[PDB]
């Protein structure tokens, strides 16, 4: 679970391990697809995606999801978790604000984000509704099995944890998690790599001038901008994306259907819609003579209709026809 | 400086034009249209090759008739036939004498070399041409990047941005219908899927290899086994694409007009020497040395010394050269009379050196720019002795 | 639609990390100094000039850009189709494409 | 043109070559945080829907 500076984390720029990058508002069914830097799923080894594991300390904690929050505007719905990853409905809104409760706090990441949704089709919704037409929207799916696109993700570099640099009574004295490689020197000269147990530090005292380093690549992470990079190599670490936008057919939009009004070789049209609806039609001569006009206010129209004939779109509704003699 | 030109389609020679930008030192170019690789618009209407007759086994009912039916096979021709008495490893071996019946089958199917020596039509339209022009440009020396020819699309390969064309010569040298073989294109007006009179060409016409349909115009008639025996006499042209390879018509990389080369690779025509093509570039500003560190070369003098009246660069021409500072110094002829083969000359202070060239016109009065100093370089040449070798790089023939 | 997939930045604590123009698509890199990055300890560079971070952003297709994607054309004329019905005479059907 | 359509242009999915003129210009983070300021046109795939 990666730990990333978090914009306005609450109060302001903290370093959350829930530090949100790529927000993709970019599908059309109220879902966004997110990526913490932190690693929810299975526990550290083996069970349960409903677990709950980001870091606290240098350490992870893999326990339960018990109440995470992703919000915006309004308080989304998740629809799935893996990995790194969130799949989450949410409405539109000019921000994205994540966050759980581990229980002794509160704990959140917020962003900005430019969201909004589209539902696929010439009725311009806010919201899906619960019945209309089905037609090929794009959208990300429940699911983990999944291999259509990988991110590199290779290790991380070093991390900053002054929690090391205690003092040995006098002297600056750092220590090691597990025997992990600690990278260190202080502005005066003692000890210029570090590759080490727990070591002392003969010459500088002060821990505000000495490199407290955690090289622990023992399991990647997300490339995230907001990693410093592991300076040595390219480490392998090639890793899947579990939610794929694909072509769902979302339950979709539908506008009231037309009053249908003849005059001569001429459609009145008293019309009255629930949202901004784009309305047009192809008049079939050869001269098209098309028209397009956002319907959101009840409108009668007008169309000069020719001899051979019209057509007429009342929103993703299908494609009407008509014989004007 | 986005430098325009028009500009010869012609393949294996260099275009040194210069780059007049007012306020910096100019810059040669040297665009070599090394290929003009087509690649028109097609579609692959039907593949044709030889049949084979691959009869399947008769019937032989031997006391009464066995009605025959129309199979879907491909030009599945079968008739019935009586009157037999079949000699088949024992002499006969069906006991009647008339009511011996014999039912012949044969459709049509491709060979196995239809899938590998097959001809090919071709429904051809005119696409969009290419080529991987190198420009040595000016210090830069090197790119050798593939473009295009639709006069809005840059490539951005090496540094320099460079738009082509659209040409103005739009002689596509395949015909609208075309049939390929192997390497051979023929500009053939094949006659059709679904039509070929058998014996012409395309009897048979898959659609594709793996299209189990066709049209299998042979003309394939059964006749009745002789004398009482088995066997099965299929009366066939042989194929159209038969001939077609012995009676066939030369190829368009034998027959073609205004200079191309032909392969079956993307179907293209490379090389087409014809017309002329709108070209312009914008150079990378940083490439340009500015006006005040090249040698101002002005109150120098040009002279033809031995000018060969001639295509290979046998045209040379003493100057001297009056400079101020020291070093490089790109030249050219802005007039078309004279191509040169250098595009840059070394210079210390006020030296001489000769370039070579080649003109077309027995007193060539042409101008040569020696880094923002033009001067007239007039003469007379000489005819060569010696004209049986590949292609010029004068290509400015005018009215001398 | 783009997906700026920054690559992670490098930061060098005392001194410069010159970049240079990798091959990805607008690969943007531009070296930066006069940080002092604060990351989960205070900052961690002991220096405060000399600390520089060298940020590298490439272009790179979306996801989205395998499914949901504009797509151009040059057109040209090519050849017109139909599924032709005749009920013919007494023959009464063919529905064929031509 | 960056934000114009066809800021990104790719010759098709798979190929990894593409132009992208989208004006990404890098700025410098701010106040000593790690971060990667990317100063960018939303693309015109963006607009052009």
């Amino acid at each position: 679970p990666y730990i990333a500076d978090c914009p306005n984390c609450g109060h302001s720029r903290c370093d959350s391990p829930i530090a949100i990058e790529e927000v993709r508002g970019d599908a059309h069914a109220g879902v966004i697809r997110i990526q913490t830097s932190a690693m929810f799923g299975l526990k550290t080894d083996g069970v349960d995606l409903a677990y709950m594991s980001f870091m606290n300390g240098k350490t992870q904690k893999s326990i339960k999801i018990d109440n995470l929050h992703v919000r915006t505007s309004a308080p989304c719905s998740l629809v799935s978790h893996h990995g790194y990853y969130i799949l989450a409905q949410c409405p539109p809104g000019d921000t994205v604000t994540v966050g759980f409760h581990d229980g002794p706090n509160r704990h959140t990441c917020t962003v900005a984000h430019k969201v909004e949704f589209r539902p696929v089709g010439r009725e311009k919704y806010r919201h899906p509704p619960e019945h209309g037409v089905e037609l090929p929207c794009n959208r990300y799916t429940h699911k983990r099995a999944d291999q259509g696109h990988y991110v590199e993700m290779h290790q991380p570099g070093l991390v900053a944890d002054h929690s090391l640099l205690s003092i040995h009574s006098a002297k600056v004295k750092i220590t090691v998690p597990s025997g992990a490689q600690v990278k260190y020197y202080c502005k005066c000269p003692d000890v210029r790599e570090g590759i080490t147990s727990s070591d002392h530090t003969t010459t500088c005292t002060d821990v505000k001038q000495c490199r407290a380093y955690l090289i622990d690549n023992k399991k990647w992470v997300y490339n995230s901008g907001r990693l410093p990079r592991g300076e040595g190599d390219t480490f392998k670490g090639k890793l899947h994306v579990p939610f794929v936008p694909v072509k769902a057919k979302c339950i979709a939009t539908l506008a009231p259907e037309p009053l249908v009004e003849h005059k001569h070789r001429t459609l009145i049209l008293h019309l009255h819609p629930d949202h901004p609806t784009l309305l047009t039609t192809r008049s079939l001569g050869s001269d098209a003579n098309p028209t397009r006009q956002w319907i959101e206010r009840p409108t009668t129209v007008n169309f000069t209709v020719t001899g051979e004939g019209l057509e007429y779109t009342w929103g993703n509704h299908p494609p009407k026809r008509v014989w004007a003699q | 400086y986005e430098h325009t030109a028009v500009m010869p389609n012609k393949v294996g020679i260099p275009y040194k034009a210069l780059v007049e930008r007012p306020g910096y030192a100019p810059v040669h170019l040297q665009i070599q249209l090394v290929n003009t690789r087509i690649i028109p618009s097609t579609n692959l209407e039907y593949i044709t090759c030889k049949y084979k007759t691959k009869v399947p086994s008769p019937v032989v009912k031997c006391c009464g008739a066995t009605q025959c039916t129309s199979k879907p096979h491909p030009d599945y021709q079968c008739q019935v036939f009586t009157g037999v008495y079949p000699f088949m490893w024992g002499g006969a071996y069906c006991f009647c004498d008339t009511e011996n019946t014999q039912m012949s089958e044969a459709y049509v199917e491709r060979s196995e070399e239809c899938s590998i020596d097959h001809a090919k039509a071709y429904k051809v339209h005119t696409g969009t041409v290419q080529a991987m022009v190198n420009i040595t440009y000016g210090s830069v020396s090197w790119r050798s990047a593939d473009v295009y020819v639709n006069g809005e699309t840059p490539a951005k390969i090496g540094d320099a941005k460079l738009i082509i064309g659209p040409l103005s010569s739009a002689w596509s040298p395949f015909d609208n219908k075309v049939v390929v073989y192997g390497h051979e294109v023929y500009n053939y007006d094949f006659p059709e899927y679904g039509t070929g009179k058998a014996g012409s060409f395309g009897d048979l016409q898959s659609r594709t290899s793996t299209s189990n349909d066709l049209y299998a115009n042979t003309n394939l008639k059964l006749q009745r086994p002789q004398a009482g025996i088995v066997h099965t006499p299929f009366t066939q042209a042989p194929s159209g694409f038969e001939r077609w390879k012995r009676d066939k018509g030369a190829p368009l990389n034998d027959v073609a007009p205004f200079g191309c080369s032909i392969a079956l690779e993307p179907l293209r025509a490379e090389n087409c020497a014809v017309g002329s093509i709108p070209i312009s570039i914008d150079i990378p500003d940083a490439a340009f040395t500015r006006i005040s560190e090249t040698p101002t070369v002005s109150d120098l003098e040009c002279k033809i010394t031995e000018c060969t009246y001639a295509s290979d660069f046998g045209g040379i021409a003493t100057v001297a050269y009056k400079s101020s500072k020291a070093g490089n110094c790109p030249i050219h002829s802005p007039s078309g009379v004279a191509v040169i083969k250098e595009n840059d000359v070394t210079l210390a202070e006020s030296g001489s050196f000769t370039f070579h060239f080649s003109t077309a016109n027995i007193h060539p009065a042409f101008k040569l720019q020696v880094c923002t100093s033009a001067v007239t370089c007039k003469g007379d040449c000489k005819p060569p002795k010696d004209h049986i070798v590949d292609y010029p790089a004068q290509h400015t023939e005018s009215f001398t």
